[PDB]
């Protein structure tokens, strides 16, 4: 299993009921986000601040692409996360029901497909 | 000050090309072998037991400078010498080897680069404000070949 692989899998098991991640959801992640580059502290705070700003677009843009309904009172997930680098796009959002290693630096690239 | 001389000294510099080589710096200097070592699998041997104590030094220019937190709008001239000096910096570092800087799925290349440029921005801004000589002990290292990546009380964390 790829790093990719196993975050997508974990983030299934704590899925929405019919908000699971898709086979054509996963392909566009790999395709897309296959790379991700550590975000800095005032990077995230942007990063949050657009998504907040765009997030009932990519709301709909999910129900869109996927076919679905977003599932009653589900908030959006981020399979990426901003910090790590992940995308403000539909296909990084999954909707949900709610170790020791200083973080890595800012502009560390870490292929996710190892 | 001598803007003219650092910028002499940075284009005749081979930045990083000593990295994991066990050379004598500042009794300061907490020298690791390797990226691996510093970030991916440390150990508290190799840092000497200061691992809780340390912060990664600036690697983006979005960042903090963690030794002066200067808040105050710059001289124009200094704005001027930070362009200059970013550039002479970004010159003496095209096509590194990515080896040194990759481990696994980690490539550290990026963070090394943005790291080499914000110590010299700050440095510059350093000498001409006379804030001090916290940078001038980083940017002694870029010169030496290695790469200072961590501040942990008054210790360097290197490469």
């Amino acid at each position: 299993c790829s790093t990719l692989d196993r975050i997508i899998g974990d983030a299934n098991k704590v899925a929405s009921r019919g908000g699971a991640i898709t086979a054509k959801q996963a392909q566009i992640l790999r395709d897309n986000l296959p790379v991700v580059q550590r975000r800095s502290v005032f990077q995230n705070q942007m990063a949050r601040k657009e998504f907040v700003r765009d997030q009932h677009y990519l709301m709909s843009q999910w129900e869109a692409n996927t076919g679905r309904t977003w599932p009653t009172g589900a908030t959006p997930h981020h399979i990426i996360p901003l910090e790590s680098g992940g995308a403000n796009k539909w296909w990084n959002l999954m909707p949900t029901h709610g170790q020791s290693r200083k973080a890595l630096p800012p502009g560390t690239i870490t292929d996710l497909r190892l | 000050f001598d803007f003219d001389s650092l910028l002499q000294r940075i284009d005749s510099s081979c930045f990083f090309s000593r990295m994991g080589l066990p050379d004598v710096l500042d009794s300061r200097v907490i020298l690791i072998e390797n990226v691996e070592k510093v970030f991916v699998n440390p150990t508290d041997a190799e840092f000497k037991g200061y691992y809780d104590s340390v912060e990664w030094l600036p690697t983006s220019m979005t960042q903090e400078d963690p030794f002066y937190k200067v808040k105050e709008v710059l001289p124009k001239e200094l704005t001027g010498l930070r362009i200059r000096v970013n550039k002479a910096v970004m010159n003496a570092t095209k096509g590194l080897s990515k080896d040194k800087f990759n481990y696994g799925p980690h490539d550290f290349s990026l963070a090394a680069r943005n790291g080499i440029c914000f110590a010299f921005r700050e440095y510059v801004s350093e000498q001409y404000l006379h804030l001090g000589n916290k940078w001038e002990e980083v940017v002694g290292i870029y010169f030496s070949g290695h790469w200072p990546v961590g501040i942990a009380k008054d210790k360097i964390v290197t490469i």
